[PDB]
């Protein structure tokens, strides 16, 4: 469940099961000094058989670790405040207002900022001229009938915009 | 205490049970030994508006305590000694509870044991 | 630079149905607190005074607030 | 200072107006618990003595 | 005003404070300005209002009624007699209901009066609610919603004649 | 009463010789007009109603209903633009006047003296309703809707008007004076049992109970907000209004054969609450809602204490300002997003930050807070009924629980969170639709204040 | 502006045509697509999908929908009205399921337990009753002021 | 950027300690006594909040040296039934939403 | 050192141990490269209906409309009524109703026996 | 008796106008969370003075006004009471409140919602105030789920964060 | 034409209006009936309504 690929890697689930133990050791073992001894100790067992040639010997180590891992984990983690679940996680989404509106204004609240305003509708001619062609031509033109994919090309033909940028540029700021 | 090991350990009889506490009648060996005072006064006991549960002995020190403090009230630490007072006659209150609880065990332990093992 | 543009959704409207309703909901609260308070200040409610005899009062004459 | 003006002014006024006479004309309305009177007092209204109580001894 | 004699008060029982000790009395010095800064401007606020309400004279009359006879002379349908016959008994019904919630108010009065004491002078009140009260539970409760006055004398001709039954087994 | 009746007739030519683009001004000024003449009518006192001919009279039953239809009138004919706006003036002109007709039958029908009179009004209400819904249903059911309307209500309310012919023969004339003063009690044969069951089953179909209730959401989901708000508020409440006027005959057999019904109504509101709790089509909520209120009310009824006629019609009253408004806040979303649905039309506080207030004061006055009319109905309904029986009371207090959550969950599914970030067609909320929920909500703190009205006949 | 051919009556059968139009007008895999089966409770021919989905699909995908965990093009599993973030939460536990359970309602029962030998067993200082002056503080309780002066005395000791 | 050069935060910390040294004996001490006050304990009943605080400061201290230790011991599931919140939360909150709207939707909506 | 972890129909199987992961077939690969694709395909024309400058309204998510009308209307079709749903809709639409009117049976009849014998704490009782 | 009664009753009424100042504001103020602050101030210091006369005298009393639906043989007032908890809990949770918008002047002034907090924050307060005050239980009940559904917007003041709302 | 004459004036007259429903007029009338039984000996609210002079039980 991944954008770019399909399967994540044997490497990529060994490097999760890592980090999220690692994680998770953290998160058992405060004062940050037995921590790192027993984060080293951790290291020198990934390190202990890390060099075999089998395959089918990686994978048996592998589950093996996720049953030894799974009994040992912590119940409440020490996640960060901006991760799911965490104490903030999207605390300021109260303030997120999109800008798809703020042209729905008075025009008197218009003629209060004037250069935003104006610079806004620069932009917005910016979007409205480089939209239809060069973006549309780039999705229609390089892609098979199935795209396979999601990763967008870059814009590198001649001139202007990436396409497919309006809200991604144009997202708030995440700390209003 | 110990006397809850003793009556949840031993036998049924000699450790008496409580809120069922007359059994054996009083003036047993009291001959004419009586006073209770009672020196209160309960239509002025009821003229101060105390709390049930309170018109009890060892009350007119606790009408002298509520004067004391009603008459001097911005001094905040005024009366000491009558409130010390009225702490020591209730302790003599607790101290005739007591002794009425360990009369009527002797009295049921000596009493019954005589009579159930002479009878 | 450290203030910066801060966003919100269309205030205008917002203010302009609040001035409007507590206008023209105060446009005759105003007045009719004014006269009830004239009334009941300058005009009496009335007194508890018996039937007289040989009299008869109307529908009328039987409550105590004027304006009532 | 014309905050606590207003507000300890012009709501005290309203309600003191408000508490004599419409409030104590209702009849059955504000109502106190009575001042409880001790054996060594003397009643402020009419004037009387209240009898004190009696000797203290064995305690 | 009121009649004291159907909201009765006690009289008033207010002892005299003797201080102690000199701190002195916050609240004597504060209830003086109270008396200066409210007691006074209201008072005079008052005076000002009554004599505006006494400069003419409005006056409200009691309602009063008269007694149209009974439903118990009433015949078969008589549709112009049963009519005055339940109104009469409809307003005689209201009235026994505010002469409950009077014993009800006296009940409360008695209560925050009396203080911490609930059982002094109160014996008395309480025995008339009762009494009251009995009455009422035995005459106006169990008739439901539709109460014409009909239901309330068929009540009473059923209860008059269980206790008839009940003498006559006493007898 | 006929100074009632005949402005409503003459505020109907009104609106065909009045010109283009100002019909509209002129309806609403003298429906609001007809409002403050109508809050004149409030002199009921004490011993006797008022009767206002042999053909009118008022018990105090009915005079807040009165008044709630002439001012749920106006304010539905205001609320009943920007989906009609683009269409013709000859359409728009019979809309009007259908709803200005539909008044004057409900008028008609709460002013009834005769109960043949009564069954005559009552399905003459019926009749503009199928209309109203069927010609402007915006959706692809609305004939599904308005034919089980019309079946449902027919077919449980017809072998009403053969007992009430029966009674007309049996016992002389049908004033209520005179069906009262005279009334005698009826005993357990079977004939009389049947009658029973055909009266209340009449009123039973109406308000609705659990057995016979898929005839409202489909009448409400699949149908404009006039209909949906004349519909559930004054269709219900008038169907709780004649079963109180025509309980007062039949008096020693209720206690014989009134078992099952209270049942059915009391397992019935727990299952409609809960049923509503669940549900997508933000519409439908409020009409299960409305199903579990009456449902309440109908245990009201059936148990026959003067405390449960007085919370059985302050409950009336309340869930009808509360569900109506809360139809017409749905309403008001939709125009925003043409959707139907609750998943989809998400965010709503960052935008729109008014709509919150309404959004919140109109949850708050289903959930009932406890100022409110609302509570003051359901806590008269929960003393009598534990009068009643010292066992039921779980099952009120479950159907609070529930109605608590399923309500403040539809508040914070709609309104809370996250916009969608792919809807970028709403506009800043009109002074129209703001009016509309300042007309529904301040009459209802004004009644919370002092609710001597709304208390019914044995006040 | 809607196909009336993109809702679904009918099951599954047959199994070439009508699995195949699902597969394409559900957007799904053939193989995965999966019928109830017709049991009769109505449920059309809706897929079924692994039915917990919404304490997984890992937040940092960044799909469209943030606070949904929708993609657009989901089947949207038919229970989702109980299934989003605020109503259950079918999280993988720490523990287990039955094992949490078995610890539980033993822990209840023996607070429980524990406080009925309690309420037969209780505790007590050695102290007899409170002594009340007049007539077990009679006039103060329920009242009756000349029916009942019953006597009774207290006696020091 | 930690940071009390700040009026009213510590004014408001200061303004509740000032509180909570003083006022819960200006508060607990000039009331009327509604009750009988016991007064009359042995020893080892007045002494024993004392002596429970102290032992369990004990115990906690050599606890918190424990944690000074590096041995990372495994849990005993009496860690968990102390860590998750006890396991009332999830128990029936994993239940009872479950077993209502199971039954909202066969029963009462299908 | 392992409980095995048993699951419930409340406690899901995580990503990590299914153990079913770790021996993979190539149709499995081949089935994750095209739910890639459809999530993909899905993704681009949402997109592309997403960023239109001249788009004003909503974007007219077909599946949640298609699932609407599942769960609303196409209930009744299709239905036949099975001896499976027969018995369970007469054990959950009468059985607890017939239950909860046996009880309030039993409440109404030991109270008005009571009240005829009179041994009640009605002696006010007023507010009914 | 004069000072007693009516210190109560502009202890709680003090307590409304602030609402009177949002509603009637049409013209946005920007030190808000000074009146609040300063009008919770007034509110403390005029009760600590008849919880001073109750200690001093004793005097408890009960006030009882405005009957609405006085229907059957009961009758409803806007009634409270001050007792001995009744007075004794009032001016400690006045303080406690006084240091909270000390507090939430501080914590929450980067966050420019801070006019509606304190306005849901000072109802809140309303309600249990009404809640400890009242004799009639009705009144009770009435400060019971008041406090409920401000308890309910408070805990979900950060919109977002479904943690919240749950 | 809906709040400046309607809300406030409908507020003002369902303010306050004659005694509805005979409220006011049972306070005094029952006040004045309480102060007459209770000075004149008998019991307030004497039970059976109906006076038995003027009934007529069918004999058993
Ligand atoms: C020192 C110097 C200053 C002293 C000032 C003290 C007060 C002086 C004074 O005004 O005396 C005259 C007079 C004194 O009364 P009184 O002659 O002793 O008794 C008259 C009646 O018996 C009783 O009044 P009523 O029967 O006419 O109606 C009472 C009712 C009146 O309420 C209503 O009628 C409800 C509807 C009012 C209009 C609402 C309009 C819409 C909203 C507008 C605002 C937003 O409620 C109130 O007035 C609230 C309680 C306060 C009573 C007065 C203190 O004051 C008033 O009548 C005040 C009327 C206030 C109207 C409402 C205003 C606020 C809204
Ligand atoms: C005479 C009848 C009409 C009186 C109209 C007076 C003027 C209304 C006005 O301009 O209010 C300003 C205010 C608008 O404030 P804003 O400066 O535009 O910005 C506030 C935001 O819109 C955000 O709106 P919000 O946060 O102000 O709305 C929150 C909502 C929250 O709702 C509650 O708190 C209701 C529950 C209260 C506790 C119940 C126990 O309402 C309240 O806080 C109302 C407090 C009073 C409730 C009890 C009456 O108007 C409203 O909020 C709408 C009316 C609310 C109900 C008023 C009821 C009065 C009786
Ligand atoms: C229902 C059908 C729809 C009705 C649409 C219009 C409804 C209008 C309702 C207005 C209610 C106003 C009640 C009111 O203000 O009462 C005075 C209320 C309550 O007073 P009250 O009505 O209990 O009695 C006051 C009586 N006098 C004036 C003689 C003292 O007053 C206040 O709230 C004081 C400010
Ligand atoms: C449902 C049908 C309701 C029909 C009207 C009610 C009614 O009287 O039914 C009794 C009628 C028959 O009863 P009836 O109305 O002929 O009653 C005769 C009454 N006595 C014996 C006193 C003369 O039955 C039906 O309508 C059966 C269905
Ligand atoms: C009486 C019977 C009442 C029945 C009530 C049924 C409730 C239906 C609605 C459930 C609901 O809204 O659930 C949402 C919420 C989810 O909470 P949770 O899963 O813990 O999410 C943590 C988020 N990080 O979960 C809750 O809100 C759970 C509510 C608590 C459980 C109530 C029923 C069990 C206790 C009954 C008394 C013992």
């Amino acid at each position: 469940f991944l954008p770019s690929a399909a399967y994540l890697t044997h490497q990529q689930k060994v490097l999760q099961l890592y980090k999220r133990a690692l994680r998770h050791l953290e998160s058992r073992c405060v004062h940050r000094d037995k921590y790192r001894y027993f984060a080293c100790l951790l290291r020198a067992r990934f390190d202990e058989h890390k060099n075999e040639k089998d395959m089918v010997k990686a994978t048996q180590l592998l589950r093996e670790a996720e049953k030894e891992f799974w009994h040992g984990q912590h119940p409440q983690p020490y996640i960060f405040p901006e991760s799911p679940g965490g104490t903030s996680y999207e605390r300021y989404e109260c303030y997120k207002v999109p800008e798809w509106c703020l042209d729905d204004w008075h025009p008197s609240e218009k003629a209060m900022y004037p250069d935003y305003f104006a610079k806004r509708e620069q932009w917005k001619k910016l979007r409205r001229e480089s939209w239809e062609r060069e973006v549309k031509q780039l999705q229609e033109e390089t892609p098979v009938g199935g795209p396979r994919t999601e990763a967008l090309p870059p814009a590198r033909k001649q001139g202007d915009l990436p396409p497919l940028w309006w809200h991604i540029v144009t997202r708030p700021r995440e700390r209003p | 205490g110990a006397h809850l090991a003793r009556r949840y350990l031993g036998d049924a009889s000699v450790e008496p049970e409580p809120l069922r506490m007359p059994t054996f009648p009083p003036d047993y060996g009291f001959p004419e030994r009586k006073e209770r005072e009672m020196v209160a006064t309960q239509q002025e006991m009821n003229d101060a508006q105390l709390v049930l549960q309170q018109r009890d002995y060892c009350a007119h020190y606790l009408i002298r305590f509520l004067k004391c403090k009603r008459d001097s009230f911005p001094n905040f630490l005024a009366c000491k000694h009558e409130q010390h007072d009225w702490d020591y006659c209730e302790h003599l209150d607790y101290v005739k509870r007591m002794k009425e609880f360990e009369r009527e065990r002797r009295l049921l332990q000596r009493k019954k044991r005589r009579e159930q093992r002479e009878a | 630079g450290k203030r910066l543009f801060i966003i919100k959704p269309s205030g205008f409207y917002d203010k302009r149905f609040l001035k409007l309703l507590r206008f023209y909901i105060l446009l005759t609260g105003i007045p009719v607190v004014i006269g009830i308070t004239l009334i009941n200040v300058f005009i009496g409610e009335a007194e508890l005074a018996e039937i007289p005899e040989g009299y008869v009062p109307e529908h009328w004459e039987y409550f105590k607030h004027p304006i009532s | 200072s014309i905050f606590a003006f207003t507000h300890v002014l012009i709501p005290v006024w309203i309600i003191h107006y408000y508490l004599k006479y419409h409030v104590t004309t209702k009849p059955y309305t504000i109502v106190e618990k009575k001042p409880r009177i001790f054996p060594g007092d003397t009643i402020l209204e009419t004037g009387e003595v209240i009898p004190p109580m009696k000797e203290f001894p064995d305690q | 005003s009121w009649d004291k004699d159907v909201y009765p008060e006690p009289p008033r029982r207010t002892p005299a404070p003797s201080p102690q000790t000199s701190l002195p009395n916050p609240i004597t010095y504060l209830t003086k300005a109270f008396d200066l800064l409210v007691d006074r401007p209201v008072t005079l606020v008052r005076e000002f209002i009554e004599r505006q309400h006494a400069k003419n004279k409005y006056y409200y009359y009691h309602r009063e009624f008269r007694r149209v006879p009974d439903i118990t002379e009433c015949h078969e349908k008589d549709v112009l007699c049963m009519f005055e016959a339940e109104m009469q008994w409809k307003r005689d019904y209201k009235v026994d209901q505010e002469i409950v919630n009077i014993i009800q108010e006296r009940l409360k009065a008695c209560q925050q009066r009396e203080g911490e004491s609930h059982r002094q002078n109160c014996a008395k009140e309480l025995q008339q609610f009762t009494q009251v009260v009995k009455a009422y539970q035995d005459r106006y409760h169990d008739l439901g919603a539709h109460y014409s006055a009909r239901k309330c004398l068929a009540k009473q001709k059923q209860r008059m004649l269980a206790e008839r039954k009940a003498t006559k087994e006493a007898a | 009463m006929l100074k009632y009746i005949i402005p409503t007739m003459m505020l109907m030519p009104l609106t065909w010789l009045s010109k283009n683009s100002m019909i509209w001004i002129n309806t609403t000024l003298h429906s609001l007009l007809i409002s403050l003449t109508s809050l004149l009518l409030l002199n009921q006192f004490g011993d006797n109603s008022l009767n206002f001919s042999l053909t009118f009279f008022s018990d105090s039953l009915s005079t807040p209903l009165l008044i709630l239809t002439m001012w749920l009138l106006p304010l539905m004919l205001m609320a009943s633009q920007h989906h009609l706006s683009k269409e013709n003036l000859a359409r728009k002109k019979l809309f009007i006047s259908m709803l200005i007709l539909l008044q004057l039958f409900l008028i008609m029908t709460f002013t009834a003296t005769e109960l043949i009179f009564f069954y005559i009004m009552f399905e003459a209400t019926l009749v503009p309703t199928l209309i109203i819904i069927t010609r402007w249903g915006n959706q692809t059911e609305r004939l599904n809707a308005g034919l089980y309307f019309l079946f449902y209500t027919l077919a449980g309310s017809l072998p009403l008007l053969v007992a009430l012919i029966y009674i007309q023969n049996t016992m002389g004339s049908l004033n209520f004076l005179i069906l009262q003063y005279w009334v005698q009690p009826m005993p357990n044969s079977w004939s009389n049992t049947f009658m029973w069951l055909a009266c209340m089953m009449a009123f039973m179909v109406k308000m609705p109970l659990y057995g016979l209730h898929l005839w409202l959401p489909k009448a409400h989901v699949e149908a404009p907000i006039a209909g949906s708000m004349v519909l559930a508020a004054i269709l219900l409440k008038l169907g709780g209004y004649g079963m109180m006027r025509i309980t007062l005959l039949l008096n020693p057999i209720t206690d014989f054969m009134a078992y099952p019904f209270i049942m059915l109504s009391l397992w019935g509101m727990i299952m409609t609450s809960s049923i509503c709790l669940r549900q997508t089509d933000l519409k439908s909520l409020i009409a299960y809602s409305s199903v579990s209120h009456m449902a309440l009310v109908i245990v009201a009824i059936l148990i026959q204490t003067p405390w449960s006629y007085m919370g059985a019609t302050a409950l009336m009253i309340a869930h009808g300002l509360t569900s109506s408004m809360l139809f017409c806040l749905a309403n008001s979303n939709y125009e925003r997003v043409h959707s139907r649905t609750m998943i989809l039309a998400r965010g709503l506080q960052t935008l729109l930050p008014l709509m919150a207030a309404w959004w919140l004061l109109a949850s708050l006055t289903n959930l009932a807070l406890p100022p409110s009319i609302n509570l003051i109905g359901e806590l008269f309904v929960v003393m009598s009924t534990f009068s009643w029986s010292n066992i039921t009371i779980i099952l009120m207090g479950l159907n609070m629980v529930i109605t608590a959550l399923y309500s403040l969950y539809m508040l914070i599914t709609t309104q809370r969170g996250k916009h969608t970030h792919h809807i970028n067609n709403i506009l800043p909320s009109f002074t129209r639709e703001n009016a509309l929920m300042s007309l529904h909500m301040l009459p209802l703190l004004l009644l919370s204040l002092n609710p001597k009205i709304i208390l019914g006949p044995l006040y | 502006s809607h196909i009336t051919k993109d809702m679904l009556p009918g099951p599954y059968p047959k199994t070439p045509e009508e699995r195949a139009a699902a597969a394409k007008k559900y957007n799904m895999r053939v193989e995965d697509y999966e019928p109830y089966p017709d049991d009769g409770m109505g449920y059309g021919d809706y897929p079924k999908l692994p039915d917990r989905s919404q304490q997984e699909r890992d937040p940092w995908y960044d799909w469209d929908h943030p606070d949904l965990r929708l993609n657009w093009g989901e089947p949207m599993h038919w229970d989702l009205d109980m299934y989003i973030r605020n109503r259950v939460d079918t999280s993988p536990t720490p523990v287990n399921w039955n094992l949490m359970c078995k610890h539980l309602f033993g822990f209840v029962a023996f607070m429980l337990f524990m406080f009925w030998v309690g309420e037969t067993y209780p505790t007590y200082q050695p102290v007899g009753p409170k002594q009340y002056p007049y007539n077990n503080l009679y006039l103060e309780r329920g009242g009756d002021p000349n029916k009942e002066p019953e006597p009774v005395v207290h006696y020091e000791i | 950027n930690i940071n009390e050069n700040n009026p009213f935060l510590i004014n408001s910390i200061k303004r509740l300690l000032i509180g909570s040294l003083f006022a819960g004996f200006i508060i607990s001490n000039n009331i009327p006594p509604m009750t009988i006050p016991q007064m009359t304990m042995p020893h080892y009943l007045k002494m024993t909040a004392l002596t429970v605080t102290i032992l369990g400061f004990i115990l906690a201290l050599e606890i918190s040296n424990t944690t000074h230790y590096l041995k990372f011991n495994y849990p005993s599931n009496t860690f968990k039934f102390s860590n998750l919140l006890g396991y009332y939360p999830t128990i029936m909150h994993r239940l009872t939403p479950y077993m209502n709207l199971t039954m909202s939707q066969k029963s009462a909506s299908s | 050192s392992f409980p095995k972890y048993e699951p419930s129909r409340l406690a899901s199987l995580p990503t990590t141990l299914d153990p079913a992961e770790y021996d993979i077939s190539s149709e499995t690969r081949k089935a994750q490269a095209e739910r890639l694709a459809i999530r993909s395909r899905l993704k681009r024309e949402y997109q592309l209906q997403y960023n239109d400058p001249s788009r004003r309204g909503v974007v007219e998510d077909p599946a949640l409309i298609r699932w609407t009308c599942a769960r609303s209307a196409n209930v009744y079709p299709n239905f036949r009524p099975n001896t499976k749903t027969s018995l369970l809709g007469a054990l959950f639409g009468i059985g607890p109703l017939i239950f909860w009117y046996y009880v309030f049976k039993t409440d109404r009849d030991r109270k008005e026996k009571l009240i005829q014998e009179g041994k009640l704490d009605r002696t006010f009782n007023i507010s009914y | 008796m004069n000072l007693f009664s009516s210190l109560t009753l502009v202890t709680l009424i003090l307590l409304t106008m602030p609402i009177a100042a949002i509603n009637f504001n049409t013209h946005k103020f920007t030190n808000y969370p000074l009146y609040v602050k300063t009008t919770i101030s007034c509110a403390f210091i005029t009760s600590m003075i008849p919880t001073m006369m109750f200690i001093h005298t004793g005097q408890e009393m009960i006030i009882s006004n405005w009957h609405w639906l006085t229907i059957q043989t009961l009758k409803l007032s806007l009634s409270f009471k001050m007792d001995f908890f009744s007075m004794m809990f009032v001016p400690v949770a006045l303080f406690v409140t006084w240091s909270i918008m000390e507090f939430s002047m501080w914590y929450m002034h980067s966050d420019p919602n801070i006019n509606q907090f304190f306005k849901y924050l000072l109802l809140f307060l309303i309600t249990m105030l009404i809640l400890v005050t009242a004799n009639n239980l009705f009144q009770l009940f009435i400060g019971w789920e008041g406090v409920g559904i401000m308890s309910f917007l408070l805990i979900g003041w950060w919109y977002g964060r479904t943690d919240a709302n749950t | 034409f809906g709040f400046s004459i309607v809300l406030v004036l409908g507020s003002t007259f369902v303010a306050y209006l004659p005694d509805y429903r005979m409220q006011e007029w049972a306070r005094r009338e029952a006040e004045r009936l309480v102060k007459y039984r209770e000075a004149h000996g008998l019991p307030l609210m004497e039970s059976n309504c109906f006076d038995p002079s003027k009934i007529q039980l069918p004999e058993d």
